[PDB]
Formats: structure tokens, C-alpha cells, sequence
């Protein structure tokens, strides 16, 4: 491909990155990030 | 891992196997086999 500076848009070269998720039965490794509070005692709490 | 005194058999007594390490290589597999390793001192000659 000749990508060049100078070219239009359409021309110019992109990075992609595609991440596919196989699912499978086997125990899964990559799972998704905490969104996690702050931890209060002594108080009837919603707990997860 | 424990210390033991005895040549011939397996000590009888009861102890626990902690889990080291839980490996997600969901692979299928059928058999095994055990590896051992050679000793060789500075009198013996390297080879084989």
C-alpha cells in the first residue's frame, strides 16, 4: 500500500486492533475490570 | 511438604494438601509421567 502524508483520508493508513472474545466452557481468564466503593461497618449495608 | 524418618513406605499418618495453583489449560489430558534428574559429582567423567 502507498500510504503517503499527503493523501485524503480513505488514503491514509489506519491502526486497528480487533479483540475477539472466544467463549468457551473452559474457565475464563480475561474478565472485566472492579468498580468497587469504599467498605463501611457497623451499618446494615447492601453488600456485594 | 513435611519432614519424615523413614526409608521404606509412606509415614502413617493424616495431613492436608493446601492448593498451590489452579491452571486454566483446559486441555484434555489422558496419561502422565514422572521426571527424575541424574547426579553427578566431580569424580565422575561427564559423559553419558
Amino acid at each position: 500500500y502507498g500510504f503517503q502524508p499527503t493523501n485524503g483520508v480513505g488514503y491514509q493508513p489506519y491502526r486497528v486492533v480487533v479483540l475477539s472474545f472466544e467463549l468457551l466452557h473452559a474457565p475464563a481468564t480475561v474478565c472485566g475490570p472492579k468498580k468497587s466503593t469504599n467498605l463501611v461497618k457497623n451499618k446494615c449495608v447492601n453488600f456485594n | 511438604h513435611t519432614p519424615i524418618n523413614l526409608v521404606r513406605d509412606l509415614p502413617q499418618g493424616f495431613s492436608a494438601l493446601e492448593p498451590l495453583v489452579d491452571l486454566p489449560i483446559g486441555i484434555n489430558i489422558t496419561r502422565f509421567q514422572t521426571l527424575l534428574a541424574l547426579h553427578r559429582s566431580y569424580l565422575t567423567p561427564g559423559d553419558s
